[PDB]
């Protein structure tokens, strides 16, 4: 699946149990195997805030995601329509259990490397007093 | 003008000019002639930075000529009543009110460059008017002349009587004599 | 050039001048020759503050070797109708309006640095014209010492005639000095 | 420097100059000597809060030592145009000009401080030329000089024979003598 | 300074200056000593205006002593040329060319405020050099000064003998006066 | 100051200065005294619009009483160069420089309003030294002279003889004149 | 007020000065007399153009009567030094030392306009002091001017003694003369 | 004017000075007459590359007539400090102090432009006063020449004898023979 697709409930975007959906296309649409089954989640990068948000905005493609995803990954009782189906106070809905469902979350963290640069040589003051001993190092991504 | 200059670092990146770059480092740039304007200006970056982190030491760096001794006072008074130790740096050159507040400096704590320069010298003022004024004033500024040699006989450690002696006229102090005198603690020469 | 810090608030972070930083704070800065544009650049900020919490103190620095009457009674005048009480602080040197609205300050929250100074002295104009003109233009300045007399010996605490005596000539009053002669209350040596 | 103030509201913070947030509240500052380019802005400055609430009062703080004539009349006439009434304080001094828009203040809304200095005085001009256009400029201030006392007399409500005699030369007025008058309608001591 | 102002419209917030928010409502501003770079300011405005709206009417608010006359015809000719009438208000004072410019407005929407002075006079020049090119500069001037007194007949509605006669010297008119002369049409005591 | 003015585009609102956003419908203003600095502005602005769209026309609005030749010269050759015809408007006066570049106009596109005043006169210059090279410098005066004339008369359709003859000295040239002249095509009175 | 561009791209629109707008084509404007602070601005032009890319070629528009020597060999020895082909071309005129970094640029990319100046000299100074400083003054002087001949006459392909005759006095040239001379290799006429 | 320039980056596009930009590849210009305050910008400079890389050299181009000796060993100290080795480089000339600061560069990493002309002469200055006063003023400089020569013959390897001849009177000294000298290590020819 895609992360960027998934989004926060009660919103025109998607819901994140939607990724059950597709694993249970698979399984034949059947629960019981379904519990033992495998999850990767792509592009998880993009689900992270940008910076000091004071989220009057209510992020929806960001943090609300990953609000969601935790009791998903840790494991809980997910309602997940048939096929083709929103949720809705319809009865059209399968109790898929998440605990023996493993999650494999993979993204390109485009600058995390900066931040891990920092950290490592993020060094202290600029003055004569400073210490800069700390000494920048070329090294690959 | 001054270079703007940009930090690489998380929580988004912020552009300041290079002098605020390093005010936020704890750093203060004492440059030129002292004067009321210039001074108050310091009075509020040293408050401002003993609200952040008293512990951490305050670097106040002095290639200044000289100037009003009120406007000098404002800055030492500040100095001492702040918690933060003031480190105090001569580039280039310390006259005799620049010399006053880098003696001034928290003891051990107070350096001067190989090749840079100091000088001591009394008040310099004058009055025009009535004979009666002439006193009033001319009584005021040996008070302030007294009151200098005190404290600088304080942090440098010598006797008052020598300062005195040595302020008459303008005494040159090269980076290591004032050392010996007490006006600073070490020279910077190279970074270890 | 005037340095620009960086405030952690809880909606992000915000970039402030150095004196509009201490603004927020409730710190006004009274430096230089008083006139009537900066005069009214106080008032406005005194009133501004008064909006924001009219329990909470505002505190004033002033270190300014006077300047025009009235230009100064606008801010004295603001001071009292305000009603926070507005804690007055000398650094360096407060001369006859800026020992004027030192004194001015509230009972208890007036404050001096130790090696600060202070003067006062009797009003100081001149009119060029007819003798008619001349007499009126006198009578007002006349007039005007004497209000000036009045109010400081109010905030000081002593006699209206002790203060016409001194006042006649220049007089240079010391920190210690001052409290005695009651223009400030106590001094700020070292924070506790 | 002007410092900048913070606003909270309900879409978001949002900065502010000292002297714009008191514009929001309806506060127009009148300062320094009166010209064609400040008179202007005070007159867009009046439009301006007219057009948002044609009901609300308008405030006015007057410290100037006075200007020129034609200047003045633009914003005495914008004053008397507009619905809103303009409530003139006056704070430190308020001369010829001053006095003349202070007093052209709605009835019951001017006020001034306790210790500001009233003045009033006959126009000031001059030209140099022939006999012919010297007679043609004499008749244009003896015009104005006549016409500026017929509304001193309407606001102040003092006879026109009166204002002559106290306009033909100088004439300072304390806030008491000031009510008294007619120019002012109340004093502002301290905040009730 | 010059303030700003806070428009709210759909898309947002808005922050304009107060000379740019009222020109947003078609309203210009001649201010001062009419010179090339102002005229040309004021024709880039009347340009952008008649592009957003050619039908609504423009104001223009004139308080100047005069100036330069090629600069004025610049903006005389503008007015002429551009569909939208051009409504002029006379506020404080309106010199020879101020006071061309305020008659030259259109037909029915010339204004002028109660306290208002008008000024008009003939052209005023002058040329060193020799006595061939006395005569080339000499001639010019005439026909300029003919020029204008046979535009300002055709507003006014006066005879072009009657013009000459009043243009030979400085002749200063009142609000109510310019009505009978033809300069303006009626006086906008108050809001109705 | 100049007024900010707003642009609606499909992106949004957007924020231009008068004179720029005259800049994106291709006007250009050249105003003042004729100098290399304002003269490569024009420059710079004529190359930009070549590129955003050749074919379209440039408007250049004269205003300025002239200056120097070389500076003239490079906005000359910059408009014959670009393909896009530049159309030159002449508003207040266009003088020696000024009408140079009015004339210099693509043909059929010049124009000039009805009161403004064409002046052309020859060039003037000056050098101070020995005989030798006041003679370098005469004949260099002398041949920027026949150029002008050369050029002149091209766009005027005027023979040289009789332009020689009629720039020999200070001449004016209202906006008919200028018209049989040639230096201009049709006069803009009114929008139709 | 230099005006404000604005440039379209899928990414989004940027806004620009007309000069910044105009670098991003590796356009270099060099205008009025040389000195150390605007050859230091054109300095930094290069090399930033160079890192961008090294290959493709950079213009200089020149106009300029000349200036300060060790200015322009900054200039000159920056061109020769980077990489990239330093295009010339010549607007409005080109005195001594903006002739000398004309001819400078690269071979067959020197342009000027067709009524662009030419003039080329010796270099002038001056000192005052002592018979013997006057002599190392002197022969600096005279160096320099062989220096400086010696590089014209490899650009221009013109003899030394050719030269050093034809420089001794002011030599003002035409774009054509200067072609033959070797300053320039093309006319830029019309873009064709 | 400074012209901006633009650097995309990941995150995205940046506006930056073109000073500032160059900074960030640890490249400082020194400009102009040395002063305390252009001195007190470049060690803000020198120490901030210091702090992001100090392994990494930097790049300091002088173009400079001289100025005040304390301000220029401001940063002759701060270059030693700083562990990242100073690259010097002469653009144009390089008189006493500019010499001074080019010598002091990183042995190995010092060069000179082709045409960059360089200059070395003795401390002047002047004292008006007592003859005791004249005495201790003759005295300091005379210390720091014997300070500046001995530094010098360091940096450039040549005896303290020699120099002492060389630097009694100007001597200029062109880039081939600043090398043989040893005030720099190698020309600039080209890139390659």
């Amino acid at each position: 699946a895609d992360a960027t697709t998934l989004t926060e409930a009660g919103y025109v975007g998607e819901d994140v149990e939607n990724i059950i959906q597709k694993l249970l296309q698979k399984c034949d649409y059947d629960v019981q195997k379904a519990q033992r089954g495998i999850v990767y989640i792509d592009e998880i990068d993009k689900i992270s805030r940008k910076s000091d948000n004071p989220s009057i905005t209510r992020d929806v493609s960001g943090e609300g995601v990953q609000q969601a995803l935790l009791k998903l990954i840790e494991g809980t009782v997910a309602a997940v329509p048939p096929q083709g189906g929103r949720k809705h106070p319809q009865q059209e809905f399968l109790q898929v259990d998440t605990s023996k469902i493993l999650f494999i979350c993979g993204g390109a963290f485009a600058g995390l490397d900066k931040v891990i640069s920092h950290r490592v040589e993020t060094g202290s003051g600029i003055g004569f007093g400073a210490t800069v001993k700390a000494k920048s190092d070329k090294a690959s991504e | 003008l001054v270079p703007m200059v940009i930090e690489q670092t998380s929580r988004g990146e912020r552009s300041f000019d290079i002098y605020s770059r390093l005010l936020k480092e704890r750093v203060i740039f004492l440059t030129g002639q002292v004067e009321d304007h210039m001074a108050n200006l310091i009075v509020a970056q040293m408050l401002f930075l003993e609200a952040e982190n008293p512990e951490k030491d305050i670097y106040l760096y002095i290639n200044s000529p000289g100037g009003v001794i009120t406007a000098g006072m404002s800055i030492y008074d500040t100095m001492q009543f702040i918690k933060p130790d003031v480190s105090t740096i001569c580039m280039g050159q310390a006259a005799s009110m620049g010399a006053f507040l880098l003696t001034a400096g928290a003891k051990g704590k107070r350096f001067c460059l190989p090749n840079s320069r100091v000088m001591i010298h009394q008040p310099l003022g004058g009055y025009q008017g009535q004979a009666t004024d002439i006193e009033i004033h001319a009584r005021e500024i040996l008070k302030v002349k007294g009151r200098m040699n005190e404290l600088m006989a304080l942090h440098t450690g010598q006797s008052l009587e020598q300062i005195e002696r040595d302020t008459e006229r303008d005494r040159f102090l090269s980076a290591p004599e004032a050392v010996e005198y007490g006006l600073v603690d070490s020279i910077l020469t190279h970074r270890n």
